[PDB]
């Protein structure tokens, strides 16, 4: 089977140029069209462009016809997407795709449709600075099914992984999608509902892990 | 440019029901090259149908594409709990390729009134300079729920952001979170902080509130 492994997520400043890779494993590479498709958070799929590695025929989407540059190195079986002049509206997940086939190698009647996708590459474009999140307690109201939680406020960039009781709590747990504040920093909330008779016996701590800023906070939430 | 318009927007069907998704073309898709992809949350899209009707190997035979020219249709004969995700259509018969905007297929349940909670800002957050009130809408259906922020009985607007969880894999209910953000000075000038929630399951709007510091 064929698989495409892209480069890791990266954070760029507005104006600077980014370069994402995509290496092909299995099957051929030279004779099947390789395209790039990005997806903004919560939005739909959007075509950027494509290239057939053998002929070096580049086809760009008109919206990107100025700032995009897609190539394919046959010596490493690796495709490269280079986006110039980045700006806040370029923050998305960039996928490398390739059309499927009916039979393996240089023959194999190509189908055209993107049947082979990468793992995606998160490219965040903002003029903010990588900051660890502040974890505040959302204490259960003193007045079963009571709701408690933790507010993970002001961090950059995405994502943040939140667990409960180091993982020994999954029932009734809701971790909301992060909202982008006007400061340029993200913020989310992780809530959980537990019996009201279990507020003064069980210890509820939320574990916030933020990979990019290398920060981990284990905050204990208790009634006020 | 060929612009593809999918219909309908969102889809409310039950597990076992017949799902019919429509894709309308701006102009005749040359050589009948329309493709249907499925995308779950968090993962890269998967090819369901290619060449408008042909199905790749490994794909369950419950998916089937039909139609030609400008009208195309993706059909799931029997919806099963797994296939509830987002579906995109993409034309690739021209030099330029374009996708649709997607069609979310959700689980339909017997409407649930939201469990409303409200949290005043933390003592630590106040000692940091900023205040944030959090209104929680726990487990409800359908998604259509409106949250209005009321400080001292005044419809606050401009601030406060909201986020809705993906449809739960167990009870198929959405959960909303609204976060009113103010500064400490602006937070301390007032006493009554309230959040008003309107939803189908609620006959009358539910207003959960507190007073600052009590
Ligand atoms: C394998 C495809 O591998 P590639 O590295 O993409 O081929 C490019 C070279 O020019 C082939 O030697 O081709 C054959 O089996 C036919």
């Amino acid at each position: 089977q064929v698989q495409l492994v892209q480069s890791g997520a990266e954070v760029k400043r507005p104006g600077s140029s980014v370069t994402v890779s995509c290496k092909a494993s299995g099957g051929s590479f030279s004779t099947y069209a390789l395209s790039w498709v990005r997806q903004a958070p919560g939005r739909g799929l959007e075509w950027m462009g494509g290239v057939i590695p053998l002929l070096t025929i580049t086809n760009y989407a008109p919206r990107f016809q100025g700032r995009i540059t897609i190539t394919a190195d046959r010596s490493t079986s690796t495709a490269y997407l280079e986006l110039n002049s980045l700006r806040p509206e370029d923050t998305a997940v960039y996928y490398c795709a390739r059309e499927g086939t009916t039979g393996w190698g240089w023959l194999g009647k190509p189908i055209g449709a993107f049947a082979h996708w990468g793992q995606g590459t998160l490219v965040t474009v903002s003029s903010a600075s990588t900051k660890g999140p502040s974890v505040f307690p959302l204490a259960p109201s003193s007045k079963g099914t009571a709701a408690l939680g933790c507010l993970v406020k002001d961090y950059f960039p995405e994502p943040v992984t939140v667990s409960w009781n180091s993982g020994a709590l999954t029932s009734g747990v809701h971790t909301f999608p992060a909202v982008l504040q006007s400061s340029g920093l993200y913020s989310l909330s992780s809530v959980v509902t537990v019996p009201s008779s279990s507020l003064g016996t069980q210890t509820y701590i939320c574990n916030v892990n933020h990979k990019p800023s290398n920060t981990k906070v284990d905050k204990k939430v208790e009634p006020k | 440019e060929i612009v593809l318009t999918q219909s309908p927007g969102t889809q409310s069907l039950s597990p076992g029901e017949r799902a019919t998704l429509s894709c309308r073309a701006s102009q005749s898709v040359g050589n009948n090259k329309l493709a249907w992809y499925q995308q779950r949350p968090g993962q890269a899209p998967r090819l369901l149908i290619y060449g408008a009707s042909s199905r790749p190997s490994g794909v369950a035979d419950r998916f089937s594409g039909s139609g030609s020219g400008t009208d195309f249709t993706l059909t799931i004969s029997r919806l099963e709990p797994e296939d509830f995700a987002v579906y995109y259509c993409q034309q690739y018969g021209q030099s330029l390729s374009t996708f649709g905007q997607g069609t979310k297929v959700e689980v339909k349940r017997t409407v649930a009134a939201p469990s409303v909670f409200i949290f005043p800002p933390s003592d630590e957050q106040l000692k940091s300079g900023t205040a944030s009130v959090v209104c929680l809408l726990n487990n409800f259906y359908p998604r259509e729920a409106k949250v209005q922020w009321k400080v001292d009985n005044a419809l606050q607007s401009g601030n406060s952001q909201e986020s809705v969880t993906e449809q739960d894999s167990k009870d198929s209910t959405y959960s909303l979170s609204s976060t009113l953000t103010l500064s400490k000075a602006d937070y301390e000038k007032h006493k009554v902080y309230a959040c008003e929630v309107t939803h189908q399951g609620l006959s009358s709007p539910v207003t959960k509130s507190f007073n600052r510091g009590e």
